DNA sequence: GAGAATCCCGGTGCCGAGGCCGCTCAATTGGTCGTAGACAGCTCTAGCACCGCTTAAACGCACGTACGCGCTGTCCCCCGCGTTTTAACCGCCAAGGGGATTACTCCCTAGTCTCCAGGCACGTGTCAGATATATACATCCTGTGC
DNA sequence: GCACAGGATGTATATATCTGACACGTGCCTGGAGACTAGGGAGTAATCCCCTTGGCGGTTAAAACGCGGGGGACAGCGCGTACGTGCGTTTAAGCGGTGCTAGAGCTGTCTACGACCAATTGAGCGGCCTCGGCACCGGGATTCTC
């Protein structure tokens, strides 16, 4: 049986444990640590692709393009805060206009 | 002329990405200088990674490696 | 045990009146046993054992510790000197916070110096004392001193003063000692200046002081005789006297008289020309022959560090046992005086003024030379009294050399002017 | 031959959204994302275990690391679900 | 015989660019620039096409951010026209010397 | 109690060493 | 609650500004700078305290805080010894 | 009496503060501030004194950097008087929120 | 057989064995060559030597003897190479750089 | 029992300016500085050598890392010092 | 009020995004052990609380004068529109040159015992600030007479 | 209203002391150097195949260039205001002192979690295949605009 199945996760606890083995961090690695890393990585992946799916539904698209990813990563201020120094290829820029840049009145 | 391969409508397009209404005519040569010194550091960092690997062609891997080193990392090109 | 009983009774009577005491007596009759008898009779009278202060220079600090160890061992003695961590250990060790009289607490005796009064005045601003003793109060007479400020600010409420010579006659230090005895009545120096001058000031100061002299007991002390030696200059000492004034303050005008090598040493440096180029040093050797022929204890006093560091070169030729004191460590002042009053094979001592001329028991010597002891007759009187104490077993001859026709003649006349004022008053 | 997270993230996507397609450049964007976050957690946990003179990586050190670099209202939910996962794995011994 | 108001077309192409996500600089001149700045360090450096696009996306991201903050700096000074002193102000304030 | 007694004894010994030898 | 954030007195902000070399200071800057102080303090001290109870100690030493400053790239020297 | 020009004594104390080394906020209010800001994450939290000194000298370093580039942002904005919008602009250009 | 360490065999003052020991259980890699500790020792020796030289002439300009941290701050932040190397650091008891803007001066 | 670099930086200070004292605060400044530089250069050389799937740390990758971090003029002085030191060490004859 | 410029909708592929089969290394299972972490105990350094006096400094309050800000005429230099030419894009060909792959050696660096000296930790000798003091000598302030 | 003499005063310049803050000489202990073993990682080298740079040529939107004009930067001037200046009145850090106490850190000791070795099986990656989502071209509704 898969150890991801006995934890009920869909990410490879064995493969990430193997990556941690040659990841050269300490001499000995606890058994529950790749399980916890698997859980947290699948959680963050879950909200990112869930907001990506929400942005895909908001613009009638059944495909994920990086414009949807940029619009989904920069509207949330929390994920904007964590991804502050990271750029996205073919991402784009959220259209934000300073209020005095608009012409005329009313 | 090969330094000035980028053109004035390209700086115009980047300014309209930035949301700029009016642009003075003396921005362009210093913007070219800023671009020329900005990509200089990442070329210098990429070619050192290239020569240390005993290879004489560059790839996307070591340049996004250098960008991750200098704090403006990029996704979607590996790394 | 002596006539000091009526003196301590008079001090206790003026204590019962409520004013602070003045002693104007020369050191040497043993005022230390008088002071410990005063404290013993106060502990017998109204039973105080606790807060007592002794302010004392570092030369006589271990000395006073020695007589209170030998004579009255009932009290618990606490020294207060040293580096900062031991000082904090001592400040912890009188934790106190229990005022008035205490019996089983070891803070009976506090001994300290003027400087550790001064530098720990923030540390000693608290802890209201009962009875302080300030011995050798020659160093308090200046009203501009920081020690004067922090000793006026003490609220011990009893300011008994012990001194050898309060008669420095500086026209203001009388007002300073009167102000330190009672601060409320004596503050305006101009009113004392405005208020035949010799006769009237006798009865102003009359009841506060006690009149004692050393010619009241049997004089086996050695009845010291001032034999003086006058000498000329050498030709090297002659030529410096015009090349000093050729370029034309008094400090370099003093050390030119002592030795010509005090500005330029002979280099390639014969000792025989070195000793004979100063006629002052020349006359030392002829005196040193007959005193060594008698085999006699020789005491030498000094004023400046330059002349302090030349006789040990001269003492190499005679190979004399000699120990210099000055800057020197206080624990070295313990055993070396103890070496002096025990060893008889020791003959020669180089001393400065403010360390060895204050309160050190030197009764085993009589021949004291003053090389340049002419700055102040009060310190010179103290320096003479450091050797001429009770216990000297023979006659005391005090040799005092001088160089004639020099600036010392004007300086001795200014000293003699200060001499004749203070002995009358 | 190389490894990736293609079918796994695709399974997560089809588990919560059975109608949305993924581009492989977008998939490479999120691959770089997930192994970037993995590298940050692993490096932070290595440094943290190095400070405490402990030669082993356990769940507590990575727990502190995901507590500390992850900001508010995303950290505590991740901590809750990861503790739930490790308890349901340890119970299923 | 018509002429549009200055500011009408510019705002609409700012909107048209900002809804878009495509490339601004032509690929081949930037290829020329990166080859001529590369060759002074070691000669005959072959270049993968993906690395060129990496340089491209990095420099549009950096210049778009720089112009956005420079426009904010200029609009702080009650001006709608940017200037090289605003560029130097942004470079002073980000701390990248 | 024992530490306070040891500290008091050490303080008395320090006062004896500095007071009788210095 | 208490005068803690305004316990930092209004000439002290002015003196810290005049270390940098300012000349004219408006009066309304003081509470905004107090907000700037406090908002720097909680997002440094949360990292400091997470390092603190990670070591099973409930006092904050001078070492975990300098690694907490090291976290965001604002490192400190001298106290790291 | 005789006064000086407003600003000449200001430059004297500017160079006095820039020649100084020591810290210019009292230790007790900062201690009470960090104790009342440390309680929400965890109660009964004791503190090393040199840790408090670390928080201290770190935050004067941050404040002198912030006041310095705020002064430069104000001197770009044709003023010597410093307002709230200078703080907002400088905190925008540093990037933190 | 009696031989000294590898520091003077490399002609270096910093301890090569100590930095080698830090390289073993510093878990940077499990395999460490021989030239890496002597090279790192030489590099750290050069950096320390130039930092001490700037601290020394900073102290001789202020004609002191003991290196106050003011000397270290004026040694580091007045050199642009060290400004690039030490951009984000804050120094204990270092103070601020003496500078003033020209518009702030009373130009009259 | 503690560890420091104090004797070595003391004696390299003393050999070039013998009339110079050092403050203990400045001494800790130097210790934290050399620790920071060593840790930065070691983690750079470590991850770049791991990046090229190389399991061994040698002098070539760490001098490459010196060419990465350090500014170029003191970098080339530093690598000149490193090459002369390693040629002196390798000639152990 | 018209009109260039927007969004939306109908037809055309088409080429690029999910399944299908093979199986190959890589995830998974079980026994050994020894060594690194967990937990109890002790101590002693050091951190918190509080007392009490201090005084540089902080707050209040009155003044005012240089500067921030509102307005107003001045260019003048950027912006929108024809026009061309020109250089980038696109499609494809090649070739050869440089990364990818695999095998085989060797040597160099990991692991272990010894030992002895390099580097501390903790003592003591050895120089800069601070306080005090006489004392003539030049300097300053003050009382006095023509 | 000004010149002359007497009293007070800095003061300098050393000593003398004299604390306060430093460079230098022993126990010790633990960690680096040396000798030995070994095994597997790196160096080297042949080969393969994939892609990367020129190289044509067409073609086609895009920049260079200039003109008209118009709206925004800009110099300056008032005014009023808002913070610099200074001084009285608390005041609350601060120092230092002490008392307590509590937990950081060291030692011991067990034990239990995982590294490691032998074996396995399975599922994830890659070539191959299929079909549909949507970019693009053409036509119509719609929207601020001057």
């Amino acid at each position: 049986q898969s150890r991801s199945a006995k934890a009920g996760l869909t990410f490879p606890v064995g493969r990430v444990h193997r990556l941690l083995r040659r990841g050269n961090y300490a001499q000995r690695i606890g058994s529950g640590a790749p399980v916890y890393l698997t859980a947290v990585l699948e959680y963050l992946a879950a909200e990112i692709l869930e907001l990506a799916g929400n942005a895909a539904r908001d613009n009638k698209k059944t495909r994920i393009i990086p414009r949807h990813l940029q619009l989904a990563i920069r509207n949330d201020d929390e994920l904007n805060k964590l991804l502050g120094n990271v750029t996205i290829a073919q991402g784009g820029v959220l259209p934000n206009i300073h209020q005095n840049l608009l012409p005329k009145k009313s | 002329d090969n330094i000035q391969g980028i053109t004035k409508p390209a700086i115009r397009r980047l300014a309209r990405r930035g949301g700029v209404k009016r642009i003075s005519g003396l921005i362009y040569e210093e913007t070219r200088g800023v671009l020329k010194v900005f990509l200089e550091n990442v070329i210098r960092d990429a070619v050192t990674y290239t020569e240390h690997a005993k290879r004489k062609t560059v790839t996307a891997m070591d340049v996004v490696y250098a960008l991750k080193r200098q704090g403006r990392t990029l996704y979607g090109f590996g790394g | 045990k002596e006539y000091q009983l009526k003196g301590l009774n008079w001090l206790a009577n003026l204590y019962d009146q409520g004013i602070n005491g003045i002693l104007a007596d020369e050191m040497g009759l043993g005022k230390t046993v008088q002071s410990i008898s005063v404290l013993a009779h106060l502990a017998e009278n109204h039973n105080i054992w606790g807060p007592f202060l002794v302010v004392t220079p570092a030369s006589t600090l271990h000395n006073w510790v020695n007589e209170i160890s030998k004579f009255l061992p009932q009290f618990k003695i606490l020294p207060y000197w040293g580096n900062a961590n031991d000082r904090k250990v001592l400040r912890k060790f009188w934790d106190r916070k229990n005022l008035r009289y205490n019996k089983n607490a070891p803070f009976h005796v506090m001994v300290t110096s003027y400087q550790m009064v001064v530098t720990d005045a923030n540390y000693l601003q608290k802890m209201k004392w009962q009875y302080m003793i300030l011995d050798e109060a020659q160093a308090i007479k200046s009203s501009q001193s920081s020690r004067w400020k922090n000793l006026l600010s003490f609220h011990c409420r009893n300011r008994l003063l012990l001194t050898g010579t309060p008669i420095q006659n500086s026209m203001q230090e009388l007002w300073a000692l009167l102000h330190f005895i009672m601060p409320s009545l004596f503050d305006s120096h101009d009113e004392f200046n405005e208020w035949q001058q010799l006769r009237r000031l006798h009865m102003i100061l009359k009841p506060f002081m006690l009149r004692r002299v050393k010619k009241n007991v049997q004089s086996e002390l050695g009845d010291k005789i001032e034999i003086d030696v006058l000498c000329d200059l050498t030709q090297r000492q002659a030529k410096l006297y015009q090349v000093l004034k050729s370029q034309i303050a008094v400090m370099q005008f003093r050390k030119v008289c002592n030795h010509p090598d005090l500005f330029e040493r002979a280099d390639v440096p014969s000792m025989d020309r070195f000793i004979t180029e100063s006629a002052k040093l020349r006359k030392l050797d002829e005196l040193l022959v007959k005193l060594k022929s008698e085999g006699h204890r020789v005491l030498i006093y000094f004023q400046m560090t330059k002349m302090m560091d030349l006789m040990e070169e001269y003492l190499t030729y005679r190979q004399y046992n000699h120990i210099r004191l000055d800057s020197s460590k206080l624990e070295d002042r313990r055993d070396l005086v103890h070496d002096w009053q025990t060893n008889p094979e020791i003959f020669v001592f180089l001393l400065s003024t403010r360390a060895g001329g204050l309160g050190i028991n030197l009764t085993a010597a009589d021949t004291v030379i003053f090389y340049d002891s002419d700055w102040n007759p009060t310190i010179d009187s103290q320096a003479m009294d450091r050797a001429h104490r009770l216990g000297q077993t023979r006659q005391v001859t005090v040799y005092r050399l001088l160089v004639r026709g020099t600036i010392e003649e004007r300086m001795r006349d200014r000293a003699k002017q200060k001499e004749q004022v203070q002995q009358v008053v | 031959r190389k490894e990736t997270y293609s079918s796994y993230i695709y399974k997560v996507l089809k588990q919560t959204h059975p109608d949305t397609g993924i581009s492989q450049k977008s998939m490479s964007i999120l691959n770089s994302f997930v192994n970037d976050i993995f590298e940050r957690i692993a490096t932070e946990a290595s440094k943290l275990a190095a400070y405490n003179k402990k030669s082993t990586i356990s769940a507590r050190e990575i727990q502190t690391a995901v507590r500390l670099i992850l900001p508010g209202e995303l950290a505590k939910h991740a901590v809750s679900e990861g503790t739930r996962a490790v308890t349901k794995y340890s119970s299923s011994t | 015989p018509h002429r549009y108001k200055p500011g009408t077309v510019a705002l609409r192409e700012i909107r048209r660019f900002q809804k878009s996500t495509e490339l601004l600089i032509r690929k081949l001149p930037f290829q020329r620039l990166v080859r001529e700045i590369a060759q002074d360090f070691k000669t005959d450096l072959r270049f993968q096409s993906s690395a060129i696009g990496a340089l491209q996306e990095s420099v549009e991201a950096y210049l778009v951010s720089l112009f956005e903050d420079t426009n904010l700096a200029a609009i702080h000074a009650k001006r709608v026209t940017i200037q090289k002193k605003d560029i130097k102000l942004a470079r002073r304030l980000r701390g990248e010397r | 109690r024992l530490e306070e007694e040891k500290q008091d004894t050490i303080n008395k010994l320090l006062k004896k060493r500095a007071g009788k030898s210095r």
